[PDB]
This record gives structure tokens, C-alpha cells and sequence, in this order.
């Protein structure tokens, strides 16, 4: 036995390189092994299994070995309960000890997934763990055990996720549990859906416990020694360095138990407060825009009052970021911050309002309708100047211009217009311009021609969905392209495309490029021009099924008349994608059609840029 | 702290009065380290204080009666809140309440202790509040210093059922229940359970008479 | 709200603030 567990251990641990991985040597012993294991106690066993596995050796043999090795587990454990209540099922009630069952956890935890047989035995462990598991003195292996259950998707009973917290809570004096494995904690139990309120409560003193003794260590340190008596980016790296050495944790992770802490409802006063002067402060200049984000959003839930932490970072979103590099979603929720009116006025919104009216004038729907209302609740504050407000009245005029240009596409929902207009109407704007009067009289001239079924007939919904997705894809917050756009995001986009004709996304685009200029991303129209160069290719397109298997779909048959190709022409010749509009085979596709067809200025038109192309 | 939201003025002063009353032992303090200790404790001391004065400035803004703001600026001097700008706002609205007050109701020591909390100068700005606390420490009320803080909620707010009941309230209680279910037809029951009340009528709560009362009504 | 997990707490106290903010006259008794 003892040779046999050496040479098994012995090979295992020599399989940590790739090259010393044999199939002659594993197809020796791993049978061999697998037909004596009856001869070989749970430790022997579980020491053979903690050994460095190979993805070939565990493909070919591991699973196998873990199940029957489970099973038998499974087998003595049932054997010393029943004792409770080779040998190895007679002396069973030694063999299953606590040290066993937790190290178990922590070594089939991370090396299980998804399947039926592990989450059965996985129970089994589980009940078992509850029967022994005030034995365990360090609450770090509970961490562990948390992680590797996280790992396996496996969600045990409530009950047992309460009695582990209760021994976090319990064990914590002994050995006092850091910052970082109690963040771990918070995010595995929030991820499994622990309701239970308490043990958040419990995680979010344990960190903040730490980062305020350290905050007073280095206080103390300080008031001793009295007693005894690019350099932005050095300051960002110190900053972040500082923080990271406080709280043990990077910035965004802190930002997100934040937020996390105010969508769950916690005061900001006991959460936000102690830590706003010596965390958020001096680490706000090196936040990642995601985490200024983050962070905003934190403040707005917690319904936080303190001028105190709002003038700062007004300041700094001002006199340090600059209007061209805030994000306008970062501005306009510090806007709806300020909003309420239980909310003091700092001293700086002013500063705050030419921000406003630089950003939302430089980059030229419901968020015009949105920014409309909040600025209705800044103008309902008393402690607001006219004078501050009459820039305000031109961003108004502005976007009643903008809906005015809307409103003629046939794109904007007149459901939107309805509440801009009850917006102006109640804000008894000084309408000087007359552009919202103007608005008034054409939007009673569309309740009265037409209506809204033959406004909303003007167009097609397969167009408005596709540039309604493709303006969600270019408007998502990807914070400056500081983050790349997510890969689900881009499944969603495709899948979106290949469901819709080329013609219509043409349309789609060229409606973006005539509402918006300059303001297509490059990924989105990188995207745009492969789908259309696949769709008129005639080598199908890439599908990704319910399957998640690639399928080649071939080419939808477009049935393209005169008048429709002659549109699709001048959707090429207006569109934005420089690629499409370059594409040989687009308009060697264009020429066949124009041929079946017999339309001359067509052809002409496709020669000479096939001629230019080549 | 974590559990303080929509607190009447009156809990709060109560709250403030225990730990006024649990205060630490003052000892000779090592200048070395112990005592930048004791600063590193009482700063955060003074932002639980913040968070309590937030509180107080809201109770402000809807409207105390003089003896809780009284009560409040005593605990808040004695734990130690040295921003002289709450004191402002405490004599502006003790001046806004200085005709209609009387100096019958409040407390002598209260008032000799707001007195030397408040600054010379904020009673030389404001004279009424001077002499309003002045005839209050003169003429007023005498041991409700010594009172323990349930005493002191129970004396100064009833209605509050925030303390168990003793025995003696038990038994009333159940009197009145027993009298409610009582027909209005049966006067001898009536009249021999509220002979059995009134004999016991010194030892129960003085608000409970409210329900008591409604009964005869009934 | 989840943080509150089943506690009306000062809201839904005994305290006076909350029992003086009704007219049932009392009459029938708790």
C-alpha cells in the first residue's frame, strides 16, 4: 500500500510538466489503482487526489477516479453515521474526521462544475459538515470553502449558509479575518443569494473595523513621531498605492461593495462618512471613470446630503477632468444629486452648469426629456440666480430644436414629446426663441393630419429597432473606450444584424449618420461593414445558434425593385461605413441587379466606382 | 448610530442621557501614547456627536419642546461638542420660545448647567434667553437631575410603552380589559372593578387613566 | 427596502410621537 501510494503520488506531482505527461505510465497505473482502491484509506485516497492533476490525465482517468473515490467516501461516511447512531467500514467512524471533510471541501470544490453526481455528493458533505462543524477554529478555510462552493455553482440550503456565518462571527476573535477574504465572502454570498441581511452587516463591520484601525495606526504613528519632534501620474500611482495598502482592496471592488451597500439600503451615514475624508478623497483623482461612475450612483442611492464630500468633487470634475473628458452620464447624475431639494446647495453649481452647457453643446429623445425635468427641479430651488438659469433656457431651446429636427424624421415616440411639452408648459419657460411654440403647432398638426398611426406608419420598425440598438451599443458606458465593449454585447449586436436585411440596417445607419455626425464609434461600424460585406458576399453568414455552434446561413434572396435599388444606391453613397461604400463586391452586386433590372445611370454610377475602387 | 432614523426628540434625549451616564472613568494620562489614544476616541466621539446634532437640527426644523432641547444641549456640552454654531441656533430658538414658555415646568439644575454651556457672549447677544434661564434656575423643578433615564422618558413622556410593565400595572391593565368586555347593561361588575382600579390607582401609570376613562365612555 | 428585514423600527414603534398622532378615542382598549 505505502509503496504503491508513493509511486502513484510520486508521478502525479511529476506531471506538473507537460512534457513528463505519458500515456503508457497512466494506462500502468491508473487501472491498477482503480482496482485496489478498496485496500486504501480516506486520507491515502485524498492525498493521492490533492496531487497536481493533467487535463489529459484527468480527461482520460481524474473524473473517473474522483467519482469512484467520492462514492466510497460516500460509503464509509454512511457507515460511521450509522455506527454513531477491507476494515475500513468497520473502524469508518475514525476515518471520517472533520479535517477530512474540510479538506475534501477545499480540494473537490475546485476541481468540480456543474453535474448531478456532484451535487449529490456535495449534499452529502454538506450535511455532514454541519454535523461536525464547530471543530474548525480558523474561518479562513471556511472562506475556502465558501469560494470552492461558489466555483461549483452549487448553492446549498440557507440554513446552512446562516450557520456559516454565525461561526464567521463566533471565530472571528481568535482569528481575526481579513479585509480581502471578507470581501470574497460578501461577493460569494450576495452571488448565491443569501438573503439573510445579517451577514452583510456582519462583512461590511469586518471590513470597515479594518480600515479604521489602520487609518488610526497610521494617526497614532503620526501624532508620536510629532510629539517626539509625470507627477500627476506619480500622484495617481501613490494615491492608488495608499488606498490599496488601507483598505487591501483596489478601488473598483470598493466602489462596487459601496454601491452594493446602497442598493441594499444601508444608511449613508454610518458607511459613507467615516470613510469619505480619509478613502474617497485624497483617491479620488486616480478612479477609474467606471468607478467614478460607480461611485456616483453609491451617493445617489444613499441619498447623501453632505456638501462636505459634493463640493469636492465638483471641484474636481470641474477644475481637474475638464468638460471634454467627463462622461455627460457622470454629469447628469451629479445632477439629479443636487436635484433634491433636501439636498443643500453647494457653493459651486454654477461651475456645474457651465460644465453642462459645454459638454451638451460641444457633442452637437428620453434623456433630453430626463435632463429637462431635472433641470425643472434645480429651477424650483429659491436659492437659484435667473441669471445661472438663463443658460439653461438655451440647453432647453436647444433640445426643443433638436426635437423639432426629430419630429420631422418621424423617429422620436410623440409620447416624449408630449412630456417635453408638459414640462415647458409647467416650467413656464420664457419662450423668446419660439422654437417650443413652433413644436406645439407641428405636433397638433400631427395630432390632426395624420395622427399617430400614419406618423408612426411614415417609417419602418425593423429601421427604428436597428438604430435604436445601434445607438444602446455606441452609447454604452464605456467610460472614454477606457473598457472594451463586452463580447456578450457583441453576440447581441451580431445575432441583432443577421436577423435584419442589409437594406434596413442601411437605413439604420444612414439615419444615424443624417441625426449625428462624427458620433459612430469605429468597433459599431467595423461590425456594420462586415455584416453588410457578408450579407451581399453570397458566402452566408456566421450564426451562433441555441447550440452555440457557428452555422452558415446563406444570404437572404433580396428582392430589390427599381425605385428600391436606386434607394439603395443612395443609401451607399450617404452612408458612413467607408468600407461598404469602397466594397467591390457590394457593387459588383449592385451592377447584377442593375443588368436583371435595365437601368442605365445605375450602371454607369457602379462602373465608375468599381473603376475608382480597382 | 446605524439604528437612528425618524427618532423622537425625547428617545433621543434619553439615549444622550445614558451615555452622559456611562462616561469613562477620568485617570492620570500617559503623554506619551495613551493619551493620543484618548484624541484618536474622541474624534470619533465628536462625529457620533455630528451625526447626533444632524438629528437635532432637524427636530429644529419640525418643532421641540424647551425641555428636550435643554436636555440635548446639557449632554451634548457634557460629552463635549465645541462648535458654538448649534449653540447659536439653540439660543436663537430658545429666544423664539421665550414669551411662551414657563419657567414652572423645567428643571433648575438643567437650566444653572445650559446656562454655563452656553457661552457669555451668545447670552449677551441674545438677553431674554439669559433672563428666561435665569428665572428658570432661580424658580423650577428640584431632582429631576438624579432621575434614572426610564424615570426620566416615563416623567416626562407618557404613552411611551417602551419599559415592561410591573405587576402592579399588569393587574391594571387586566382590570380595564376585563371591564371592556363587561356589558354596559351589569353596573355592579362595573362598579366593583373600578372600586378594585382606583384602589390601586397611585401605583399604576398616570397615562393609562386615558383608556380608563374611555371605558366609561363606552 | 431589504436592510430593514422585517423591522418598522422607530416608525412603527410604541414611543408617544407615534401613539399621539391618532383619534380613536380609546374607547375600546388594548
Amino acid at each position: 500500500l505505502e509503496e504503491l501510494v508513493e509511486a502513484v503520488t510520486l508521478y502525479l506531482r511529476a506531471t506538473k510538466n507537460p512534457r513528463l505527461v505519458s500515456a503508457d505510465e497512466e494506462h500502468i497505473f491508473f487501472p491498477v489503482l482503480m482496482e485496489r482502491l478498496n485496500e486504501f484509506h480516506v486520507s491515502q485516497l485524498l492525498d493521492v487526489v490533492e496531487c497536481h492533476w493533467a487535463r489529459s490525465t484527468l480527461v482520460r482517468y481524474g473524473t473517473t477516479f474522483k467519482d469512484m473515490v467520492r462514492d466510497r467516501i460516500a460509503l464509509i461516511a454512511t457507515a460511521a453515521a450509522k455506527s454513531a447512531s477491507d476494515l475500513i467500514i468497520l473502524r469508518a467512524a475514525e476515518e471520517m474526521s472533520p479535517e477530512t471533510v474540510l479538506r475534501c471541501i477545499i480540494v473537490m470544490g475546485m476541481s468540480a462544475g456543474r453535474r448531478k453526481r456532484d451535487l449529490q455528493f456535495f449534499q452529502a458533505m454538506g450535511m455532514f459538515l454541519v454535523h461536525h462543524i464547530n471543530h474548525y477554529k480558523d474561518p479562513h478555510e471556511l472562506v475556502r470553502v465558501l469560494t470552492a462552493f461558489a466555483r461549483a455553482k452549487i448553492v446549498p440550503p440557507k440554513r446552512f449558509l446562516a450557520l456559516l456565518g454565525r461561526r464567521f462571527a463566533v471565530l472571528n476573535k481568535r482569528k481575526k479575518l481579513g479585509s480581502l477574504p471578507s470581501y470574497r465572502a460578501f461577493v460569494n454570498l450576495y452571488k448565491m443569494g443569501h438573503d439573510q441581511m445579517n451577514t452583510f452587516r456582519f462583512l461590511a463591520d469586518c471590513i470597515l473595523e479594518t480600515i479604521d484601525s489602520n487609518i488610526k495606526a497610521e494617526k497614532k504613528r503620526l501624532r508620536l513621531a510629532q510629539l517626539q519632534s509625470d507627477p500627476h501620474l506619480l500622484q495617481n500611482l501613490r494615491a492608488r498605492e495608499r488606498f490599496k495598502r488601507l483598505t487591501e482592496l483596489k478601488p473598483s471592488m470598493f466602489t462596487k461593495l459601496l454601491l452594493v451597500l446602497a442598493r441594499f439600503g444601508a444608511p449613508h451615514q454610518q458607511y459613507l462618512r467615516p470613510t469619505t475624508v480619509p478613502l474617497i478623497l485624497p483617491t479620488l483623482r486616480a478612479f477609474p471613470p467606471p468607478s467614478f461612475t460607480r461611485l456616483l450612483r453609491a451617493m445617489s442611492l444613499f441619498r447623501t446630503t453632505d456638501l462636505d464630500l459634493i463640493e469636492p468633487v465638483i471641484d474636481f470634475m470641474a477644475d481637474s477632468l475638464g468638460p471634454t473628458n467627463v462622461v455627460p452620464a457622470d454629469v447628469l447624475q451629479m445632477v439629479r444629486l443636487v436635484a433634491p431639494p433636501d439636498v443643500p446647495v453647494p457653493r459651486n453649481l454654477v461651475k456645474l452648469i457651465s460644465l453642462c452647457e459645454a459638454v451638451y453643446s460641444s457633442s452637437a429623445p428620453g434623456d433630453m426629456c430626463a435632463v429637462a425635468v431635472v433641470l425643472l427641479k434645480i429651477q424650483m430651488k429659491d436659492d437659484v440666480p435667473l441669471e445661472a438659469l438663463d443658460p439653461l433656457t438655451r440647453l432647453m431651446e436647444f433640445f426643443a430644436e433638436r426635437m423639432y429636427l426629430l419630429m420631422k424624421l418621424h423617429i422620436v415616440s410623440l409620447t416624449h414629446v408630449d412630456v417635453f411639452t408638459d414640462l415647458c408648459r409647467q416650467q413656464q419657460h420664457p419662450d423668446v426663441s419660439g422654437h417650443i411654440e413652433r413644436l406645439c403647432a407641428e405636433r397638433r398638426r400631427v395630432n390632426d393630419a395624420e395622427g399617430d398611426d400614419e406618423y408612426y406608419s411614415q417609417l419602418d420598425i425593423d429601421v427604428r429597432e436597428t438604430l435604436h440598438r445601434i445607438l444602446i451599443v455606441n452609447d454604452y458606458n464605456t467610460y472614454g473606450q477606457y473598457r472594451p465593449t463586452p463580447g456578450v454585447l457583441q453576440v447581441d449586436f451580431k445575432q441583432a444584424l443577421t436577423e435584419v436585411s442589409a437594406f434596413d440596417v442601411l437605413e439604420a445607419a444612414d439615419l444615424f449618420a443624417q441625426a449625428f455626425s462624427n458620433a459612430l464609434k469605429p468597433a459599431v461600424e467595423r461590425h456594420l461593414s462586415r455584416s453588410i460585406i457578408a450579407k451581399l458576399d453570397g458566402g452566408g453568414e456566421e450564426v451562433i445558434t441555441e447550440g452555440n455552434s457557428i452555422v452558415l446561413r446563406p444570404p437572404r434572396e433580396l428582392l430589390l425593385t427599381r425605385e428600391d435599388l436606386g434607394k439603395f444606391v443612395c443609401l451607399l453613397q450617404r452612408t458612413p461605413l467607408r468600407r461598404v461604400r469602397a466594397s467591390p463586391v457590394v457593387w459588383r452586386f449592385v451592377e447584377e441587379k442593375a443588368k436583371k433590372l435595365g437601368m442605365d445611370d445605375v450602371l454607369r454610377v457602379v462602373e465608375n466606382k468599381l473603376a475608382t475602387a480597382v | 448610530a446605524k439604528t437612528a432614523s425618524d427618532i423622537p426628540m425625547i428617545q433621543l434625549c434619553a439615549a444622550l442621557k445614558c451615555f452622559v451616564r456611562g462616561l469613562m472613568q477620568n485617570v492620570e494620562t500617559q503623554s506619551l501614547d495613551e493619551q493620543v489614544e484618548h484624541e484618536l476616541e474622541k474624534e470619533d466621539m465628536d462625529a457620533f456627536l455630528r451625526f447626533c446634532v444632524e438629528n437635532l437640527r432637524r427636530g429644529f426644523a419640525d418643532g421641540m419642546e424647551v425641555k428636550c432641547v435643554m436636555a440635548a444641549t446639557e449632554s451634548l456640552y457634557q460629552l463635549g461638542y465645541t462648535s458654538t454654531e448649534f449653540y447659536e441656533q439653540v439660543a436663537r430658538y430658545l429666544g423664539s420660545k421665550c414669551s411662551s414658555a414657563s419657567a414652572s415646568v423645567n428643571s433648575s439644575e438643567t437650566a444653572t448647567a445650559v446656562c454655563l454651556a452656553l457661552g457669555e457672549d451668545i447670552l449677551d447677544r441674545h438677553p431674554d434667553v439669559h433672563t428666561f434661564l435665569l428665572e428658570v434656575e432661580k424658580s423650577g423643578l428640584k431632582g429631576e437631575a438624579s432621575l434614572s433615564p426610564t424615570e426620566w422618558m416615563n416623567k416626562n413622556d407618557p404613552a411611551n410603552f417602551i419599559t415592561p410593565l410591573t405587576e402592579i400595572q399588569q393587574e391594571g391593565w387586566n382590570i380595564i380589559n376585563r371591564m371592556v368586555e363587561t356589558r354596559a347593561a351589569d353596573t355592579e361588575k362595573l362598579t366593583a372593578l373600578a372600586n378594585e382600579y382606583v384602589a390601586i390607582l397611585k401605583s399604576t401609570r398616570v397615562d393609562d387613566l386615558k383608556y380608563f376613562f374611555g371605558v366609561f365612555e363606552e | 427596502n431589504p436592510w430593514n428585514d422585517g423591522d418598522a423600527g422607530w416608525r412603527g414603534a410604541a414611543t408617544g410621537a407615534r401613539a399621539n398622532r391618532g383619534r380613536g378615542g380609546f374607547r375600546r382598549g388594548r
